[PDB]
């Protein structure tokens, strides 16, 4: 019955697809949904797959949840191609999420 | 109209008299402040 | 912190085409000045109650405090406007409204809009809302405008005592500060939140709260040397004539009785006589600071509001918190006091109520002929460096005693 | 060719390292410096005009 | 020293030998207005933190003192803050003792607003007549300061 | 002022204690046994050179322990020079020890505060491995101990610390646990007689205060009278320290095997059997009521509590005037305190030495002994003559 961090998750499977540590998450990775509240126990954590601002009061980064994972193929540029907009790069958009309205001011 | 206030047992020293007539006798305030180094004012813990 | 809804009122003009003041009153504002922040004003309010606070142009403080808002009022009406209006004395030293010009040469264009009463709101300006940073200092400025302006009276001051957790920190850093006046401590305060655009650091905030509470605790009569805020009053200083200055006292003797959680009030004066109580001005400027950072319960509802002042946006209304203000007459409340004083046999009313009485009520007097005298002139004259406010207005009614209770009641 | 120590612990090289550096009270007497600046400035214009 | 002085600056003081024209206006004003008629102290022992005194004194000068005084408070800064600032700047690396004590009238008058800072600043700016070189010595004792 | 009658005391009791102060015992336990030949570099030295093995000065061990009893408003404190500069973090085995010294040491300070820089010492080592819940907003990772000199600091956290996840700090949880089940509890003592009663305001006339949980003097030839207050924090205390090593994680870039070590020297401190902590809690007491009640000055007290914040001691008041009926009363006096109440700091250092190292005699007849150190005492008394003094002095206040 236990549900899930979907960005632990993401984070996770990222990771060890990259050959990287993946263990040292799994301490927060039962976590429920129903209490949106990170916050409690990611007081430093990683600074890697998220830049959360240390106890996160403020906010919390995920990373860069990238889409359009391009093929061995498609190397130069084509008209009859889909549109991936090279969205499957490092250099994406941080997937920021504020837990409240003056966390998300502060923010800004 | 020098010194109103101690001319005059009405006045308490300190009415607008600007631009009018300088005033040369009421209620001065004088005062006890020390300057304390910025240094000084904190203890320090050189055990960084 | 940034509260969308910035929405600001200018003052209404009293009967008159134009707002209130006239253009040589200006002039000397405008430019006889230039910054636009409140630096100039207070380098006058802070000399220790000494200088008369008459002059030519300004017959007191509070004078050139609404001369102050109408200036705002009026010159706002210009970038603040809907595309941007700005010429007759007025040209924006600045889109980001660095200082007050005098209309530069090949500038025309944007017009003298004007404008009758009417509430601004500040980030529905694109300018304004993009200069979030510079708006802070600002805004603290525009709300003690529209604090005052709201109403016809003395100002509209607000109240707040958190009770229970209360900061160790506060408590020792505000120690140090006894032996001062309010006045002083104010200004710093100010000061601060502007020099920094505004912190949710309810450091500040809370200890602004506070003093504002043992102040008014202190001038009603609740809190004194035998009954504290645990220490905490303020200090009647010198008397004899009227002039009993609000400073800061720390004296150990009872704690008095912890309130019920949280505890707001908001007071205003009805009569003229505020405009020399440099005292009740200063809370009012406290309050002000507090609101920069808080959203404080709708503003004082509609009923006992001029006609004009009613049906603001978010600001009056029916049914949220403080549907009443607290209203007093200054001198009946000095007999409160002494009277609650006298109750818990802290004095023989003998010579002490009996004196100060007296020297209230030849100070009155004296106010009272000096603003009456003075309104004589804008009240025959295009110009209005004051107060707009009738005879009857004097009167020793508008809610003192109530006000003075609930004050109390809040205490417990 | 970048290398550091060998028994490196930044945060305490980091403390002993900084602090004669912060005992030097010279940075505030600066801005008391900038303030007559800024008087001087104000002062002039006024009586200029 | 010099008692002189308190004469000149206290009037009042005097008795009354002749029947003259200054004794005739001294002696229609009010005489108990005459030095202090209040000391402004409540810490118990320690010395007073002002006092209150009628005294020969020029309104205008006062008034000049006055406002002097006035902008010298505005600038003056209370321990915790100045804890604050220290604590800020040192980035926690570093580390000062706070002190839980009464506040003692503290005379600094350090604080000053960045505008100032920047008019200074571009001042500085200004000075830098024309050769490229001058900003190279700060620069560089920058560097060593660093190494 | 505060001084001569603090050495008197102190001074005086010495004497007075039948008691063997042996720190070589310590000494023949390090040189025993130190994983090797005792001559090794970085560890064992270490703890050689905090105790000093030397230990010149006998006199001020003692005088340490018999200052906490003192307790009139020149209060003790642990000395600062002891807290770790800049956190740092557990790794440190100099640290180590230093922390574990601070702790013995702390409840033989008059310092209220005392349990709440124990706790913080710690969290302030644990600073790194793990994130600490902030509890309050003046209270950060990085705020040394020595800041903390007002209970509106006392952290939330601590006060509950049932609030804190035992998963994300185990270790501090278990600490806070610790101090507040085992720190020394709060007793009496009967001071003196009805002649005068005492010089106690705050206290029944009829009362010393004990901090320390003071007991009856039955047979204790019962070499392990570990049942103690005192000795029972010595082991908790050891306890929790092997608990937070045990791990040995924690050993990046000490490539020798400090468990072992730690383990030894630790075990060493317990093995050794010292009376200190039942002659103090048992003996001492009485010692002094028999004292307290002919001194020169006697002892003033105000009632200690561990863990109770709001009756903490917290202020000293004095007024010639009516309080409700003066003037805002102006410099007093008390606010020149830095304190609650005026602090003189002590060593920690020595008093663990003199915990762990303070042995009873051979030949020990308490009613032998306590007979021959009273009456030479008592017959050069005072007592009466400052009675005449103080009737004088009455009726010159009132005059």
């Amino acid at each position: 019955q236990r549900y899930t961090n979907p960005l632990v998750l993401g984070a996770a499977f990222g990771d060890f697809l990259n050959a990287r540590s993946i263990d040292i998450f799994l301490d927060r990775l039962f976590y429920d949904p129903t209490q949106d509240s990170p916050i409690t126990a990611i007081t430093k954590f990683p600074y890697q797959w998220t830049i959360d601002s240390n106890v996160t009061t403020d906010s919390v980064r995920t990373s860069a949840g990238c889409k359009y994972i391009t093929l061995y193929g498609y190397d130069p540029s084509r008209p009859s191609t889909p549109a991936t907009y090279g969205k499957h790069r490092p250099t994406y958009a941080t997937v920021f999420y504020y837990s409240t309205l003056p966390a998300r001011s502060r923010l800004l | 109209l020098r010194w109103p206030g101690l001319v005059d047992p009405n006045y308490r020293v300190g009415t607008n008299d600007l631009p009018n007539r300088i005033t040369l006798y009421n209620s001065l305030y004088r005062y006890n402040f020390t300057y304390p180094t910025l240094d000084g004012i904190m203890y320090v813990r050189s055990a960084t | 912190m940034a509260q969308r809804q910035f929405f600001g009122l200018t003052y209404n003009f009293y009967g008159q085409p134009a707002p209130l003041f006239d253009l040589n009153d200006l002039q000397e504002l405008a430019g006889c000045y230039a910054r636009p922040w409140t630096s100039r004003f207070s380098h006058l309010a802070i000399s220790t109650g000494s200088l008369p606070v008459w002059s030519a142009r300004y017959p007191s403080v509070a004078s050139r405090n609404i001369v102050v808002n109408t200036l705002l009022g009026a010159h706002l009406n210009p970038f603040a406007g809907g595309q941007i209006t700005s010429h007759q004395g007025i040209t924006w030293r600045d889109p980001v409204l660095s200082s007050l010009a005098p209309v530069p040469a090949i500038q025309p264009p944007p017009v003298w809009a004007v404008a009758e009463n009417v509430l601004l709101d500040s980030n529905n300006y694109p300018t304004y809302v993009l200069n979030l940073s510079s708006m802070w200092p600002i805004n603290q400025d525009v709300h003690i405008m529209t604090m005052w302006a709201l109403s016809d009276q003395g100002p509209i001051y607000h109240l707040e005592v958190p009770v229970d957790p209360m900061p160790a920190a506060t408590t020792a850093a505000l120690m140090a500060y006894t032996g001062v006046p309010i006045a002083h401590l104010a200004q710093t305060a100010y000061r601060f939140a502007g020099q920094l655009p505004q912190s949710p650091d309810s450091t500040m905030v809370s200890t602004i709260r506070w003093l504002s509470a043992i102040w008014f605790g202190s001038l009603t009569g609740r809190l004194n040397r035998s009954r504290t805020c645990n220490g905490f009053y303020f200090e009647f200083a010198k008397p004899a004539l009227n002039p009993d200055q609000a400073v800061l006292k720390w004296n150990d003797g009872a704690r008095a009785a912890p309130p019920a959680a949280a505890q707001s009030s908001y007071i205003r004066c009805i009569s003229p006589h505020w405009q020399h109580q440099i005292v009740e001005v200063a809370g009012a400027l406290m309050s002000q600071s507090v609101t920069a950072v808080t959203g404080l319960p709708a503003l004082i509802d509609e009923a006992t509001l001029p006609a004009w002042s009613q049906g603001v946006a978010n600001l009056t209304g029916n049914g949220q918190g403080v549907v009443p203000c607290l209203d007093y007459n200054p001198v009946p409340m000095a007999a409160a006091r002494h009277l609650q004083w006298r109750q818990d046999g802290l004095i023989t009313a003998a010579q002490e109520a009996q004196l100060n009485n007296d020297y209230t009520a030849y100070a009155l007097t004296i106010e009272r002929h000096l603003t009456a005298m003075l309104v004589a002139n804008p009240i025959a004259a295009g110009r209005m460096p004051i107060q707009p406010f009738n005879a009857a207005d004097f009167g020793q009614a508008g809610q003192t005693a109530a006000a003075v209770a609930l004050a109390q009641a809040m205490f417990v | 060719c970048g290398q550091t120590e060998t028994n490196l612990i930044p945060s305490h090289h980091y403390g002993k390292a900084f602090a004669p550096l912060f005992a030097s009270n010279a940075m505030f007497t600066r801005n008391q410096r900038a303030v007559i600046t800024r008087e001087a400035f104000v002062c002039a214009r006024s009586a200029v005009a | 020293g010099r008692p002189e002085l308190l004469a000149l600056a206290y009037p009042g003081r005097a008795v009354l030998p002749t029947q003259t024209k200054n004794a005739q206006f001294l002696s229609t004003a009010i005489a108990d207005r005459i030095g202090r008629l209040d000391r402004a102290n409540l810490i118990g022992g320690e010395v007073s933190a002002m006092v209150e005194c009628m005294e020969l004194c020029d309104a205008l000068t006062l008034h000049i003192r006055e406002t002097y005084i006035m902008l010298l408070r505005s600038m003056h800064q209370d321990p915790t803050q100045i804890v604050q600032i220290v604590n800020e700047c040192a980035n926690n690396l570093l580390n000062s003792t706070i002190p839980i004590s009464l506040r003692p009238t503290i005379l600094c008058p350090w604080f000053a607003s960045s505008e100032d800072l920047r008019l200074q600043e571009v001042m500085h700016l200004v000075n830098i007549s024309s050769n490229t070189a001058a900003a190279l010595p700060l620069v560089e004792a920058l560097s060593t300061l660093l190494r | 002022a505060a001084l001569p009658l603090v050495e008197a005391l102190s001074t005086l009791l010495r004497s007075v204690t039948p008691l063997v102060l042996d720190p070589t015992v310590l000494t023949n336990a390090i040189t025993t046994i130190s994983e090797s030949t005792t001559q090794t570099i970085s560890p064992i030295s270490e703890i050689l050179r905090l105790l000093q093995p030397m230990g010149n000065d006998y006199a001020a061990f003692w005088k340490c322990i018999a200052s906490w009893a003192y307790n009139g408003l020149v209060t003790t404190v642990l000395s600062e020079d002891a807290f770790p500069d800049s956190s740092q973090s557990i790794t440190h085995l100099p640290s180590m020890w230093k922390c574990l010294f601070l702790t013995l040491a702390g409840p033989m300070t008059s310092d209220p505060h005392s349990p709440v820089k124990v706790f913080m010492a710690l969290a302030n080592l644990l600073a790194q491995p793990e994130p600490i819940a902030i509890g309050v907003p003046g209270m950060h990772q990085t705020t040394p101990a020595s800041q903390f000199s007002h209970p509106g600091v006392w952290p939330p956290g601590f006060l509950n610390p049932q609030l804190i996840n035992p998963q994300q700090a185990p270790l501090l949880r278990a600490f806070a646990e610790h101090i507040r089940a085992n720190w020394p509890q709060p007793s009496e003592f009967g001071y003196g007689s009805t002649l005068q009663g005492s010089a106690n305001l705050f206290i029944p006339s009829n009362r010393m205060v004990y901090p320390w949980p003071n007991q009856p003097l039955p047979r204790l030839t019962v070499a392990p009278t570990y049942d103690s207050a005192m000795s029972n924090w010595i082991s908790t205390t050891i306890a929790f320290f092997i608990r937070v090593v045990n791990s040995v994680n924690m050993t990046a870039t000490v490539n020798d095997l400090t468990r072992r070590t730690m383990t030894g020297v630790m075990t060493a401190m317990r093995q050794v059997k010292t009376m200190t902590p039942f002659y103090i809690q048992h003996m001492c007491p009485t010692e002094l009521s028999v004292l307290a009640s002919v001194t020169v000055t006697p002892p003033f007290q105000v009632p200690f509590t561990r863990l109770v914040q709001n009756d903490v001691i917290t202020n000293v008041l004095v007024a010639r005037v009516d309080p409700a009926q003066r003037g805002d009363a102006a410099v007093d006096i008390r606010a020149t305190h830095a304190t609650f109440a005026a602090a003189l700091p002590v060593d920690p250092a020595a008093i663990v030495v003199a915990m762990l190292c303070g042995q009873t005699e051979t030949n020990l007849i308490p009613s032998h002994h306590y007979g021959k150190a009273f009456a030479p005492l008592f017959a050069s008394n005072a007592m009466f003559t400052r009675n005449q003094r103080a009737v004088i002095t009455r009726e010159a206040f009132v005059c």
